[PDB]
RNA sequence: UGCUCCACACAAUAUAGAUGGAUACGAAUAAGGCGUCCUUGUGGCGUCGCUGAACCAUAGCAGGCUAGCAACGGUGCACUUGGCGGAAAGGCCUUGGGUGCUUGCUGGCGAAUUGCAAUGUCAUUUUGCGUGGGGAUAAAUCAUUUGUAUACGACUUAGA
RNA sequence: AAGCGUUCAUAGCGACAUUGCUUUUUGAUUCUUCGAUGUCGGCUCUUCCUAUCAUACCGAAGCAGAAUUCGGUAAGCGUU
């Protein structure tokens, strides 16, 4: 009775898209999408974060699925006000992905008795899930 | 437990060479798990030994040893120039190397 | 060529006894130093004055940067270049943030679209188009309406390892 | 060139349930289901109101945003096909033999028999496609009606009855003589 | 870092896999491909099946018997893209060779065991999209292959038996995670979050 | 006193190269996976990816002797119940009891002098010889013979 | 493509010019062989090329039929 279409839906090249650095001087920082300039290219900005604004190649860049209001060309004092009033960082850092960055950032940082404890806990909690898994 | 290896992996790729002609006294080795020059930079000056089984015992053991260390990194992905006291026997291109982590700085 | 670099070249011929303080003559020059600037500098004024190096002299080399190197806007380009069996005259179209970037743009262009290498290229001006609707070509044309929104389907994603355990995906 | 985006529409009649898949479309209507595969072209179909359907290339060439327009152009007609349906008029052309054609059985496959062609003894058979419905018609002479819900399968079947009819070693603007097309539409046209 | 690597052979490019196997023997890596009529190649099928006429033409004049082989299986084809990416003529060759089985289909031990992907070789990841290509079953059956419709039976038969494993996998993952979900929120879970486990 | 199998005993023999684990859907990639729900769909909603940097495993004289506590689990060893797997099955899933071990938690005893490092030896292949526990009890070739064969070999037949 | 082809350049041709290909002609060269590579033709036998005479399937014509002519794929198979 309903026409039934897959939307497949995608993360939009535009202005107030938020990028995830991953190669250069920034490599982990957000930063937002100012301008674009063809389709390889784009303006980006991350004042909270440190980054400059720069013309940057999309293929040194990974659009995340936030965004926030911002007009097109919007400098970096515009673009401060309105990453600090949508609350941008806070959404990022809430969602799985950048919660698995620091996971793996904070796994790398483990000491050698910090990894040790580690072994001891996930023993302890193996103990548990296993004999729960048995009565049930 | 289970593991004892106080070492990291490592496989004797080939020896220094050309398009035509090889040096036989430094070797190419591939350390498990580096894949840029500066983190083969950690590795250099470790000590590498390649452990082999002979049938005639020699000091109470059938078991020999060559050792040679990392003397600097080789192009862009983590192999390791390595030189050897007796240059390894060409036989070896695809067999084990052991990279130990002796001597430290860390 | 790391990047292109904007210098002006300013020169004049050696004074004389009869005709000092010479006209002082000065162009804007792309080039990766200023050896290569100095060198077309040159190069350019034996197309028009009765000069060169031996009877001329370098009186300022000054690298000039952008009033506003970081906000997009479009450049119209004239360039004489030379084809394999003449010389030809035309005006193109780069979208950029710079002088010296739509410069290098436009050598890559040249040299994929036309063969003509840094050899057979004359840039004779590089002006940027002031307002909108005097850019007369589709392909800067179509980054200017307002809205811009698109997709980057099929996303590529360099593994680090030979071998991966996922059949990785392309969404985006 | 490499268009950013590129767009066409269809519009979709009240009956007609359009369900795309990946990129197997299924359009059914009055007159039955018509499936059809398009994993070759890669565009983005979306839908807007129910009844207009819009399909996208992004960061297309030449002659890839011309593959939009034919499978533009292959919803419609499967949108069509199954609404006003596809029926398909072909007359007979003879200078001196009738043609004698008549839909005969042979396993269930239903060919259309071709008889007395140019006086040649051979019997000329083409199969009925699943899907296919044909019928003779009256008040014209010698003339032959296929029908059915897609217009690839109608008109390959009317291609196929037309090219088995080709003249051999003739000059064939003299013997004009075979079964041609003279009429493409649809059933229900009132 | 696995004693041996198997790679299933569907939707990779022939070439860019042969190159990829090849270092990887030449680096003492055991190597099983399965499903190799699955393999890819860049370019339609028409013109790919005409280089395999041009070098289907070329044998010995004197005796057809001892020039040239040409292999029809898709797995052969496939290991004689990786001859010629290896000095095959040499005992370090020889050797490397050794360290490779290349399969039609996915057959025993190997049907039970982990699949892995060479994403450098995907075509999927390779291709730019819209340009043809030719899959190694069809190349291999235009060419005198015997055995499509036999692999075919029989993948379709391990399918079967592997979707059921994979049915049952997943309620006992359902029945794993769930216990592991209610763990947390206690102290041992809380401490290992701390510690990013 | 020949052969074969099973077990453990000593020697040799080698090693294309163990040093925690080859950790199993299928398809698509202009799409999917997981979970949940409903009217069971080419369905709705949520969630995930953006790499395996994972997951499992992992502490003890290369991992010893012993005391409890909690819990009825985890894992190993043979034995075992039933089913499935012929593409190269030769493996997978089970069932029941027995015997260990447990680092899930709390204790006690031992380790040293390999002297400041020396692979500091822990594997699986092949072969002999031995010991004790089963099992079986042939052919082929030459020579003779045939001519469906044949230069010779070969082939094809017959002979207690 | 100036003309021929009843008219009509290009069905089939095609002047004046001009661009090539081939190595089955003959020239031109003298690099190899003069302590020798047996020399013309024919017979015999195999294979290859295609610039296709025939045979298969076609396209075109100044193809009504017939017989032809031009052209395509094609050397599979023949050519006394
Ligand atoms: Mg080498
Ligand atoms: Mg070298
Ligand atoms: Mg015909
Ligand atoms: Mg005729
Ligand atoms: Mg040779
Ligand atoms: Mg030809």
């Amino acid at each position: 009775t309903d026409s039934i279409v897959k939307a497949s839906n995608w993360r939009l090249v535009e202005v107030g898209r938020v990028v995830l650095i991953k190669k250069g001087q920034s490599a982990g920082k957000l930063a937002a999408i100012v301008e674009i300039i063809d389709q390889k290219k784009v303006l980006i900005d991350g004042p909270k974060a440190g980054v400059p604004r720069q013309a940057i190649n999309l293929g040194q860049v990974v659009l995340t699925p936030l965004t926030f209001a911002l007009p097109r060309g919007a400098r970096t004092a515009t673009v401060s006000k309105k990453w600090a009033a949508a609350a941008v960082c806070e959404k990022w850092a809430a969602s799985s992905w950048a919660k698995k960055i620091a996971q793996r950032e904070r796994r790398a940082a483990l000491t050698d008795f910090e990894r040790f404890q580690v072994m001891v806990l996930r023993k302890q909690k193996r103990y548990t899930v296993k004999k729960a898994l048995a009565k049930a | 437990a289970e593991s004892h290896r106080l070492y990291v992996k490592g496989k004797h790729l080939s020896y220094q060479r050309s398009k035509r002609v090889n040096n036989p006294n430094v070797s190419l080795i591939k350390i498990e798990g580096v894949a840029t020059p500066q983190d083969a930079q950690f590795y250099l000056g470790k000590r590498i030994a390649y452990v082999y089984r002979a049938s005639k015992e020699v000091r109470g053991s059938k078991i020999r040893v060559m050792w040679g260390k990392v003397t600097r990194t080789h192009g862009n992905s983590g192999v390791v120039r390595a030189t050897f006291r007796n240059n390894l026997p060409a036989k070896t291109f695809g067999a084990s190397v052991r990279i130990f982590l002796y001597p430290s700085n860390i | 060529m790391a990047h292109f670099k904007e210098y002006q070249v300013i020169g004049r011929r050696l004074p004389t006894e009869s005709v000092p303080e010479p006209k002082l003559f000065r162009m804007r020059i792309f080039a990766s130093n200023e050896v290569i600037a100095k060198s077309r500098y040159w190069y350019f004024l034996q197309k028009l004055h009765k000069v060169k190096k031996a009877s001329g002299e370098i009186v300022s080399i000054n690298q000039i940067n952008e009033a506003h190197p970081t906000k997009v806007k479009n450049f119209g380009v004239w360039v004489r270049y030379d084809s394999r069996s003449g010389t030809h005259n035309m005006y193109k179209e780069i979208r950029d943030v710079s002088r010296v970037a739509a410069v290098e743009t436009l050598y890559q262009d040249m040299a994929a679209r036309h063969r003509a290498r840094f050899r057979s290229i004359h840039i004779l001006k590089v002006a940027e188009i002031e307002k909108t609707a005097d850019v007369k070509r589709q392909y800067v044309k179509q980054f200017l309406t307002k809205d811009l929104k698109f997709p980057l389907p099929h996303r590529v994603q360099k593994s680090t390892k030979t071998f991966s355990y996922k059949r990785p995906s392309t969404f985006y | 060139m490499k268009y950013i985006q590129t767009e066409q529409q269809i519009e979709v009649p009240e009956g007609v349930t359009v369900s795309i898949k990946s990129r197997i479309v299924k359009v059914v209507g009055p007159r039955g289901t018509l499936t059809k595969n398009l994993k070759h072209i890669d565009v983005t179909f979306t839908k807007v109101n129910n009844q207009l359907i819009k399909v996208a290339v992004h960061n297309g060439g030449r002659k890839h945003v011309a593959a939009l327009r034919t499978v533009k152009s292959l919803v419609d007609n499967m949108i069509t096909g199954v609404t006003k349906g596809y029926k398909y008029k072909m007359r007979y052309v003879y200078a001196h033999f009738p043609i004698n054609v008549n839909i005969v059985e042979k396993d269930g496959a239903k060919f259309i028999e071709v008889r007395n062609f140019l006086g040649d003894k051979k019997i000329r058979n083409v199969p009925v496609r699943d899907g296919v419905t044909i019928e003779f018609s009256t008040n014209v002479k010698d003339e032959i009606v296929l029908s059915g819900n897609s217009v690839e399968d109608v008109s390959q079947n009317a291609a196929d009855l037309q090219q088995i009819c080709r003249v051999r070693n003739k000059d064939i603007r003299k013997f004009l003589d075979g079964i041609y097309v003279s009429h493409k539409g649809f059933i229900t046209e009132d | 870092v696995e004693p041996v690597v198997v790679i299933d052979g569907k939707g990779h490019l022939v070439g860019r896999l042969a190159s990829v196997v090849a270092k990887q023997l030449l680096n003492g890596q055991k190597i099983v491909v399965v499903r190799a009529e699955e393999l890819n190649i860049s370019g339609e099928f028409f013109r790919n099946k005409l280089k395999y006429h041009d070098f289907l033409r070329k044998a010995t004049a004197f005796n057809k018997t001892r020039g040239p082989f040409h292999f029809r299986a898709p797995s052969r084809i496939f290991y004689k893209a990786l001859r010629g990416m290896v000095s095959h003529k040499t005992a370090r060759g020889k050797a490397a060779l050794e360290r490779l089985k290349v399969f039609e289909g996915i057959p025993p031990p190997y049907d039970k065991k982990k699949r892995v992907v060479v994403p450098q070789a995907l075509r999927v990841l390779r291709l730019k999209p819209g340009r043809k290509y030719t899959t190694l079953g069809k190349l291999s059956t235009s060419v005198g292959w015997k055995y499509e419709d036999v692999v075919a039976k029989l993948e379709a038969k391990r399918k079967v038996s592997s979707a059921e494993y994979y049915a049952k996998k997943r309620a006992f993952t359902k029945k794993v995670a769930s216990a592991n979900a209610t763990a947390a929120e206690s102290d041992v879970a809380k401490q290992l979050a701390a510690l990013g486990y």
